[PDB]
């Protein structure tokens, strides 16, 4: 992963029991966009029709 | 599902995956290798007089 | 648009009986039956009946009574 | 809770009925013996001191613990 | 930028990310005084004494690096790889002894104890107590949401037992198995049991006379009979035994 | 008798082992079927093991189930197979 | 469709006929080119019906107006495809065969209906053996069996009038020819001669077996099929997968085995082969069969081309992928969903957030609906369109259907049921539904990626339940005891517990204010901190006038947190509890004084103030945690050199040869733990108090700010074992063995770890997670085991109208009360009225409802016992009345009509259970009374002696403890003799020994002063040469049977009393005279010689462990006996001895008059804790060790076993700190002893000894002795539940939880109509359950029959 400033301090419970509490910062710049790859296929089969 | 006191070395004591069946997927440690016969052996620094 | 029933609960006491009269009510709002005796705070049908409910204006009696008004009504309009 | 501070309450259980276990044996009260309560020989005095209320004299203890190994 | 939640690290004994915040706080301030040192572009000799001090730093080692070894142009290259932050290493069970720290705090200049004032960014009003800060390293675990999440209103269905099997994120139901039937039978709600076992899951004729009352805006539910059990009349009758309704 | 012996243990004991069971069998058959289906009398009696690992423990704790008229018929199949004769399993071998 | 009940019975021939649609006849199934089915096969197109819809096979008629008529060419009845689903097609199967059920059942249904033992079926069906059937009066008994040579022979013996067979030919003919009403009259003869009651007993029961196989509809011989029906075909279906691969069931595979072996029979049957040929096929048609049916009970299985077995007809109903427990009860759900929740404290709490995508996934009909009704779309594939592409305004239509619409919101696993609670919904960005935080604890769920699933309740019956019965903010008190399920949890106590602290000098320190409000001005603008302590006015409402609420100004001495709290807290609530300190203790208890006072709507809305509030100044404090946190003990150090030098002491005198081995090691442990004691108190006294601040003069010192101890002490997180273990060294690792190591960790966390100390903390921790896996997949055994016998039970009656309830009291455990009054009888209603000390009053109608303020009542005037009505004690038949449960729900008021008790009983019980240890696990000679307060003493027989102490001549005498007020404060338990000091009800002083005794040796004291001497006592005989011979002391000690001889063992150990002269004085009311005889080692001292005081210790006689896992609680409920039963009287009378020795001594005891003649044997290897001279009463300690609650049960009555069991389960509780209230365990224990057995029938018409169960047999007698004949005598009985549960109405119910297979042939012999009217009936046929909103309903249904 990567590493990003963090500070620890509840903040009006959007980190209740264990939870994060991101900045917009962290997502505007691409930091955690990661990329993921999918394989579709779409055979042509064979019917008796 | 245990650790036992010749682990040290040979099996990560800290790395299974919990849940199901924790114990049984133990992993290999870092220096270790696997005997002639086929056991685990860590290395150790022969220790002469002193 | 309301938290609790706990007043509807007080009227119509034993928690089930209000569920199947509120229920029997809230078809009667819905489906073209009749039309709320409560001014309805555009919620859904649902809300309407507990809150008919929690005047002490909807209950099993009632209900019943209605009941025989309209049957009665239709007998005298078929004629 | 998570996964692992269940854990902990199970660990933290474990270690107290073990250590309480073991501090139920050690006896630390009772009345001075003088001789064993088995064999009668003497218990001599610097062992009844270093335990307050010995019951047994060193080799007894060792033989009833001895036997106690195979947990019968 | 994170704002994790202190009442996690008293209740687990893992100290260890707090230490290593206080570590990464100071790492990145022999970072950032690279950065001042090369952005207000100085001279090889000044980074030379600068990061030549942050490599030796103190007690015993098997580090030390002498700096004065590399060209200009290695050590302008050696500072541009280290201006995001100088990476510390710490080998598992031999790891930096506190007072190393906050001597790489002191070599930086935050403050010692760790702990910084932060000004809060509503109210523009300093938290009381100054709190922690640092760069923890953070992962990002492949439990993504987009692929957890997940809803069916109506999808396929099975071959043998009429139920919910979709497919494509299990494009079904949930399983709404036996103790969730204990929980709804614990409420006295029956007829939120009755249409969740019998309409909306395996009556394939309660089903669809659901789907039609609900477009057409009228909530009832006529429900009719599951058709697991009526597989399982015709199971049970499969064998040796007359299985029946009595009618009355 | 020996191996109504073995029932008594069944019963008090709570289990029993593939040792146990094969310790009391009546000797001289050992043909492995009349061996499983003995062991599936032993399950369906009181006994509900059948075992090969004693135990066990508050995962699936302190387990049982009486049926009561199942006990009597199935330690007398026990006490006349072993009593008579050893008979045939399976159709091939008839 | 509202048929009935469900009935079940054999399967006779020609109703398997009418079943058919043709009778199945060859083994293809498909066409290999063209795939369409052969005909006929198992598949068909005109057995059982078309394959495509109004379609024929060949094609002739394929139009809707043509349905019914068969096509000429291929007969297919062209209908619907569904009908290829119902439709079951017969076998002819040329030989008969033996259904595998009605032979390997267990018992076998044939074996005890043909009075037959089992292998000689065996050998008539698999040939080994010939068999007479009706071989007429020449030789031959009907059921006696032949061999091969002697059928032979008997062909020759007599060929005629002769009838031997064998196969299922034999077995058909022998059930046939059977006639039942002649076994029945022949053994209801032999039940008149033959007077043997093991005898008659068997003899009886076959009877009663009979005449039920007649009573019922059947015949014997349908147990043999002669016709053998064919599952249809879409229920094991051949799926053409995609490749041409198909996908076939496994029934296929097996009828097709068993349709050639029926047709090749068929054709050796043609030709006539020799007997070895047609056997052989007759016993493998056999085993088609009968792995059709259960491929199990036969020995081995047939596995198909796999290696692994082939399902059978027998198995698809079976397991737990059977279609009872897979798919009559967990099936899959349209209209729901899932995702990953997370935190949301934005929300109020009955309104839990949701993603605009599952919204518009979810509610796609609703949307559909709505647009078709705005003319947003004309035709629905319009509005589908639409919906499909996003639009701006099916936003705004999805919004104005999720208005009012509750989704349901389910965690994975949802044990309590507050663990399915309803939200109203709110539509959001994103996909994680955010949850409220406040429920969390409900659902327990942190949020670490846990996944919720929300429903939808589709009709409008479902809504109004979603809203007025599980909507969040209806539950919010816990099922299982009164207190709230709304406690503020982590960050929210945090929050407060910083904001309502004081420190000492902190800006604006005592300057007054003029309220709340302008607190808020001060800490907002910064003039003033958030605490420091500070002159306020609050005005507090108390309202103890009826309803009323009493303003009243004043100057509470405050902070300024406490203050800018109280702008939050509601009127009704006093300003004494937001002025301390605000843990989490008091902050819940807050909640829990709020919902006792200003009902539900105040603390729901304040339950959320609370959390808004606490997230505020939990953020405001910046409550963080860093490294210079944790502070080391600087005398941790020291303390680590002592305890290192005490274990080199140890050292050094084990190898001086002092101590063995196991002493040294269990002297190390103990002087580490103790190093451990120490420097974790050094560390916690220098982390609490450790901040030392100055007020405007020296300095002082006061509670830290320590972040660690701030979230150490609120009860947000840890407690001081973490703190230890962060700052302190940490204890000692304990090996998985359970063996403690002695290596401790002299480190800490603050500091490392080198590399053996973490890695023998790996031993412990991975324990703790090999535990907590099996913990996690084991978890719901409990709630599973105890709904299952108390699930049909639904509160039935608004009043049984009784007057026999169970008395309560607080529990005292020798000590400091641990259980007062006011938490057992808080909403049980009082069984009679209870009267002031005086009696003074009527203080309590004997039907009150006792909420909180007769609590206060009881608490004002001290009551000690409220005899209160109770669960297990109520009159009603099939349920448990209005009242008599109490009042306890998650609502405050009187428990409804109908609402299914017996599941939330069952889940009170076993959701804690989650919160108990899974391994069962063990804790481990004067009385000294407390403080003031007058003596009281129970069941006391004392005697004045000449002496002048008191001792205590009854076994059974308890020490209570007594005020002035009357209150029962302490309660001791005097053993025999006890040497007594103080008055019987009088008064002493407190933290005063008033009683001491014999720590092991057991006194004999006499009874009166009188002369003694002795009588049998020779020496050698009945006594020994005992003597403390040092000293003189004459001890001729009773002599045991092994030293008494074979005459001596006739002989009478004894100790006679004598006069003035040498007689024998009578005891005092009694006309035995004045002597004690006395066992063996009934060890003597003086002789005879001299005259007795009371209190004479005439001989001397020699002589708890609190499991407290959740197993305990398992076997506490399952009622099995103990291992050392404790051996219990058995009649109220005298006491005495038996035939003496034969192995177990034989006690006697005998009443005044009436039927003495009980003796007991004992296992003398164990104390006999009698005496041989008294009067034992009925349900008295003979010996000790736990008690079986059987014999509780039989000797003392209902609530007496009632009240053990639920003070022992409760033990099991309290001990590790969870709370439940005692109707739960109450209502399982009325499911335990629900059974009953008769003592004499009489007037009734049961068996004497037959179990019959107890509601039964009790309106029976009810209803008679209502008339004018007499009743029917019963000994209750007491079952565990694994065994109570085994008994039940239905067939339905016990075919799920049950074995199978046992369920369903006996209800099939007995032909049982089934009715329904339980839940798990009506849950598997899917109408309306009768427990909650369905009882109305079933209540209809109740009046339409009958009528
Ligand atoms: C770990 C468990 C909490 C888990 C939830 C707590 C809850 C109750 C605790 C025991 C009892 O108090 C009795 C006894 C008290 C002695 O003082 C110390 C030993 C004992 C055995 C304790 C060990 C342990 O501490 C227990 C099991
Ligand atoms: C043995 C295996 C279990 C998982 C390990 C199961 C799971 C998926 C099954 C295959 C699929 O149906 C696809 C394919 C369909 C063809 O038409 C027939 C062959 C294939 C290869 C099947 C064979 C086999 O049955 C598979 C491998
Ligand atoms: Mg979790
Ligand atoms: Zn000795
Ligand atoms: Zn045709
Ligand atoms: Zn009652």
């Amino acid at each position: 992963g990567q590493n990003m400033r963090v500070a620890f301090m509840p903040w009006n419970g959007y980190n209740f029991e264990d939870s994060i509490l991101v900045s917009e910062r962290v997502v505007q710049e691409d930091r955690f966009t990661t990329i993921h790859i999918q394989e579709l296929a779409c055979v042509s089969r064979d019917t008796k029709l | 599902r245990d650790v036992h006191p010749t682990h040290y070395g040979r099996v990560c004591p800290i790395e299974t995956p919990e849940g199901p069946n924790i114990g049984l997927i133990n992993s290999l440690s870092v220096y270790a290798q696997t005997n002639e016969y086929g056991f685990l052996e860590t290395p150790y620094r022969k220790v002469t007089d002193g | 648009a309301r938290v609790t029933v706990q007043d509807a609960v007080e009227k119509i006491g034993n928690r089930f009986d209000l569920v199947l009269v509120a229920a029997r009510r809230a078809r009667q709002m819905q489906v073209g039956g009749k039309d709320p005796l409560v001014p309805e705070e555009n919620d859904k049908t649902t809300v309407i009946a507990l809150r008919e409910i929690e005047e002490g204006l909807i209950n099993n009696q009632i209900l019943d009574v209605r009941e025989r008004q309209e049957q009665q009504e239709q007998e005298a309009a078929e004629l | 809770s998570d996964e692992a501070d269940e854990a902990y309450s199970v660990t933290e259980q474990l270690t107290m009925t073990g250590i309480n276990r073991i501090r139920q044996k050690i006896n630390a009260h009772g009345i001075p013996v003088y001789l064993c309560e088995a064999c009668g020989n003497p218990i001599p005095e610097a062992r009844r001191k270093i335990f307050p209320g010995v019951t047994l004299c060193v080799e007894c203890q060792a033989y009833q613990e001895r036997q106690r190994k195979h947990y019968a | 930028d994170i704002v994790l939640n202190p009442l996690g690290v008293p209740s687990r004994m893992n100290i260890g990310q707090i230490l290593e915040t206080h570590l990464g706080m100071a790492a990145k301030g022999i970072g950032d005084k690279i950065n001042a040192m090369l952005k207000q572009q100085q001279e090889v000799a000044k980074l030379r004494e600068f990061i030549q001090r942050a490599y030796d730093l103190g007690a015993d080692v098997r580090q030390k690096v002498d700096l004065s070894t590399f060209s200009d142009e290695e050590v302008m290259r050696l500072a541009e790889n280290l201006r995001k932050g100088m990476p510390i290493a710490t080998p598992v069970f031999d790891g930096a002894k506190e007072a190393e720290i906050k001597e790489l705090l002191k070599l930086g200049d935050l403050p010692t104890s760790g702990q910084i004032r932060l000004y809060d960014g509503r109210t523009g009003e300093q938290f009381e107590r100054p709190v922690t800060v640092g760069y923890m390293y953070m992962l990002k675990l492949n439990h993504l949401v987009d692929d957890k999440m997940h809803a069916r209103s109506t999808g396929s269905y099975s071959l043998v037992t009429q139920q919910p099997l979709g497919g494509k994120a299990q494009f079904g139901g949930q399983r709404f198995g036996e103790m969730e039937v204990w929980a709804l039978e614990a409420y006295g709600a029956a007829y939120t049991l009755q249409e969740m076992l019998t309409v909306k899951s395996d009556d394939v004729n309660g089903r669809t006379k659901m789907y039609k009352n609900i477009v057409d805006g009228n909530h009832q539910m006529e429900p009719g009979m599951p058709e697991s059990f009526n597989v399982l009349l015709k199971e049970i009758r499969s064998l040796g035994i007359n299985i029946e309704l009595e009618d009355e | 008798s020996q191996l109504k012996l073995l029932v008594t243990r069944g019963k008090e004991q709570g289990y029993l082992t593939y040792a146990e069971v094969n310790d009391h069998l009546p000797e001289d058959i050992v043909d492995s079927d009349q061996i499983e289906d003995i062991i599936q009398m032993i399950n369906d009696m009181g006994i509900q093991v059948m075992e090969e690992a004693p135990d066990a423990d508050d995962l699936m704790l302190a387990e049982n189930t009486a049926d009561e008229d199942a006990a009597e018929a199935a330690a007398q199949v026990l006490s006349s197979v072993e009593s008579e004769i050893g008979r045939t399993t399976d159709p091939v071998r008839m | 469709e509202e048929f009935d009940a469900i009935k079940i019975a054999l399967a006779s021939p020609d109703m398997i006929r009418s079943w058919s649609f043709g009778e199945v006849k060859k083994p293809e199934t498909i066409n290999y080119r063209t795939f369409k089915p052969e005909r006929d096969g198992l598949f068909c197109a005109r057995i059982f019906g078309p394959v495509k819809d109004y379609e024929c096979l060949c094609g002739k008629y394929k139009r809707l107006k043509h349905r019914g008529v068969i096509c000429e060419k291929c007969g297919v009845e062209v209908t619907q495809t569904k009908v290829r689903r119902e439709r079951m097609g017969h076998i002819e199967l040329a030989s008969p065969t033996a259904h595998i059920w009605f032979l390997k059942s267990l018992p076998s249904r044939i074996g005890l209906l043909l009075d037959m033992p089992l292998r000689d079926i065996e050998r008539v069906l698999y040939f080994e053996s010939y068999v007479v059937i009706e071989g007429g009066m020449t030789n031959l008994e009907r059921q006696q069996i032949l061999t091969e040579e002697q059928y032979l022979d008997a062909l020759e013996e007599f060929g005629d009038e002769f009838d031997a067979k064998m196969g299922a030919e034999a077995i058909q003919a022998l059930l046939k020819s059977m006639d039942l009403e002649q076994e029945c009259e022949q053994l209801r003869e032999e039940l008149n001669e033959t007077n043997s009651e093991t005898k008659r007993k068997k003899l009886t029961k076959r009877i009663k077996l009979l005449e039920a196989f007649v009573q019922s509809g059947n015949k014997p011989e349908w147990m043999i099929l002669t016709v053998l029906p064919v599952l249809p075909p879409d229920l094991r279906p051949l799926v053409p997968l995609d490749g041409g691969r198909f996908a076939t069931s496994d029934l296929n595979d097996l009828y097709r085995r068993v349709i050639n072996r029926n047709n090749r029979l068929k054709r050796l049957l043609d030709l006539a082969a020799p007997d070895i040929i047609v056997r052989n096929e007759k016993r493998m048609l056999q085993e088609a069969v009968d792995a059709l049916l259960d491929n199990g009970r036969r020995g081995r299985a047939i596995t198909g081309s796999n290696k692994r077995p082939l399902k059978s007809l027998a198995d698809m109903i079976k397991g737990k992928q059977g279609r009872f427990r897979q798919n009559l009860l967990g099936k899959r759900v349209d209209y729901s969903g899932r995702s990953v929740i997370t935190v949301g404290p934005y929300l109020r709490l009955h309104q839990c957030g949701l993603p605009k995508k599952m919204a518009l996934e979810l509610f796609k009909p609703f949307i559909y609906g709505k647009l078709e009704l705005r003319g947003l779309a004309t035709t629905i594939k319009a509005a589908k369109k639409m919906v499909e592409r996003e639009e701006a305004v099916v936003w705004d239509i999805l919004d104005e259907v999720i208005r009012e619409h509750p989704v349901l919101l389910n965690r994975a696993p949802t044990l309590h049921r507050l663990g399915i609670q309803a939200f109203e919904p709110v539509l959001i960005e994103g996909k994680a539904i955010q949850l409220h935080p406040l429920v969390c604890a409900a659902y327990n769920a942190d949020f670490d990626g846990d996944q919720m699933a929300v429903h939808v309740p589709l009709t409008l019956e479902a809504q109004l339940e979603a809203r007025a019965l599980m909507m969040s903010t209806n539950n919010i008190l816990s099922p299982a005891n009164g207190e709230p399920i709304i406690v503020p949890s982590q960050d929210v106590v945090l929050g407060l517990y910083y904001m309502t602290r004081d420190c000492v000098n902190a800006k604006g320190e005592g300057m007054v204010l003029t309220g709340p409000k302008e607190a808020e001005r001060l800490y907002r603008s910064g003039l003033a901190s958030l605490h420091a302590r500070v002159k306020v006015r609050i005005t507090e409402y108390e309202k103890d006038a009826n309803g009323e609420l009493v303003a009243k100004t004043s100057l509470k001495d405050t902070t300024v947190g406490r203050a800018i709290l109280w702008m939050i807290v509601p009127k009704g609530l006093p300003y004494s509890i937001v002025n301390q300190a605000l843990g989490k203790k008091a902050i819940s208890k807050m909640l829990n004084t709020c919902y006792r006072i200003l009902g539900l709507k105040p603390t729901v809305i304040f339950a959320d103030q609370i959390m808004y509030t606490g997230f505020a100044y939990a953020a405001r404090s910046g409550a963080s945690v860093g490294i210079d946190d944790m502070v080391i003990p600087e005398k941790k150090h020291e303390i680590i050199s002592e305890a290192e030098a005490e274990v080199a002491e140890i050292q050094e005198q084990f190898q001086s040869g002092l101590v063995t081995a196991g002493e040294r090691y269990n002297k190390v442990i103990d002087i580490w733990a103790a190093a451990n004691d120490r420097v974790s108190k050094a560390m916690m006294d220098n982390l609490q108090t450790e901040t030392v601040i100055n007020r405007d003069g020296q300095e002082e010192k006061q509670v830290s700010f320590n972040s660690i101890y701030m979230m150490a002490d609120s009860g947000a997180r840890g407690s001081a074992a973490q703190i230890r273990q962060l700052a302190g060294m940490r204890g000692l690792m304990a090996k998985p063995d359970g063996s403690i190591i002695e290596t401790p960790i002299t480190a800490n966390f603050r500091e490392g770890l080198n590399v053996l100390q973490y890695f023998i903390s790996t031993h412990g921790a991975r324990k703790g997670l090999a535990d907590t896996a099996l913990k996690t997949a084991n978890s719901g055994y409990l709630t599973r085991r105890l709904v299952d016998v108390a699930q049909d039970l639904v509160v039935t009656e608004d009043d049984c109208g009784t007057h026999e309830g169970i008395m309560m009291t607080p529990v005292i455990e020798g000590g400091d009360v641990k259980e007062p009054l006011r938490d057992r009888v808080l909403g049980r209603v009082t069984a009679e009225d209870v009267l002031k000390p005086g009696t003074a009053d009527i203080l309590v109608p004997r039907n009150t409802l006792l909420h909180e303020q007769w609590c206060d009542l009881l608490e004002e005037n001290s009551v000690d016992a409220v005899k209160v009505r109770s669960v297990v004690s109520c009159d009603t038949d099939f349920g448990v009345c209005a009242h008599c449960y109490g009042r306890d729900l998650a609502r405050g008021h009187i428990i409804n009509k109908g609402e299914a008790i017996g599941v939330i009983a069952a889940q009170s019980i076993g959701e804690p259970g989650t919160q108990l240890t899974m391994r069962t696990f063990h804790i481990g000679s004067s009385i000294q009374v407390k403080n003031k307060g007058s003596i009281k003493l129970s069941n006391v027989k004392s005697v004045v002696n000449s002496s002048g102490k008191l001792v205590i001549t009854s076994r059974n005498t308890e020490l209570k403890l007594i005020d002035e007020f009357g209150r029962t404060k302490e309660s001791y338990k005097v053993p025999y003799g006890a040497v007594l000091a103080k008055g019987d009800g009088e008064q002493v002083a407190g933290g005063e020994t008033v009683a001491n005794w014999d720590p092991h040796t057991m006194p004999v004291i006499t009874e009166v002063s009188g002369f003694v001497r002795f009588t049998d006592m020779i020496d050698g005989q009945t006594i020994t040469r005992q003597t403390d011979e040092l000293t003189g002391l004459s001890s001729l000690v009773v002599l045991d049977s092994a030293e008494r001889t074979a005459g001596g063992k006739d002989l009478r150990p004894a100790l006679k009393i004598v006069d003035a002269q040498g007689n024998d004085v009578l005891i005092p009311g009694t006309d035995m005279p004045a002597q004690y005889f006395l066992p063996g080692k009934a060890i003597v001292q003086l002789e005879d010689g001299v005259q007795i005081s009371s209190g004479d210790t005439l001989a001397r006689i020699p002589q708890k462990d609190i499991t407290g896992g959740l197993p305990r609680v398992a076997d506490l409920f399952e009622a099995r006996r103990p291992k050392e039963p404790a051996i219990l009287a058995e009649i109220s009378g005298i006491v005495s001895f038996g035939k003496e020795t034969k192995g177990k001594r034989r006690l006697v005891i005998t009443p005044v008059d009436g039927s003495d003649p009980y003796e007991e044997m004992i296992p003398k290897w164990r104390q006999l804790n009698v005496f041989e001279g008294e009067r034992v009463e009925r349900g008295d300690v003979i010996s000790d060790g736990p008690e079986a609650p059987h014999d509780i049960l039989r000797l003392r009555g209902v609530h007496a076993v009632t009240r053990y069991i639920v003070n022992e389960v409760q033990d099991v509780y309290r001990l590790q700190g969870v709370k439940i209230n005692d109707k739960h365990i109450e209502v399982i224990v009325r499911q335990m002893l629900r059974k009953a057995t008769i003592v004499n029938a009489g007037s009734s018409d049961f068996l004497e000894g037959e179990q019959v169960e107890y509601s039964r047999v009790k309106i029976a007698n009810r209803e008679l002795e209502a008339n004018g004949k007499v009743g029917a005598t019963y000994s209750r009985d007491l079952l565990g539940i694994t065994k109570a549960s085994l008994a039940t109405e239905s067939f339905i119910s016990a075919a799920s939880f049950q074995e199978t297979t046992r369920v369903l042939t006996e209800a099939a012999v007995a032909g049982k109509r089934d009715e329904l009217r339980g839940l798990k009936e009506n849950v598997i046929v899917g109408r309306l359950i009768p427990a909650g909103t369905g009882y109305a309903y079933h209540q209809d249904r109740m009046r339409r029959r009958a009528a």
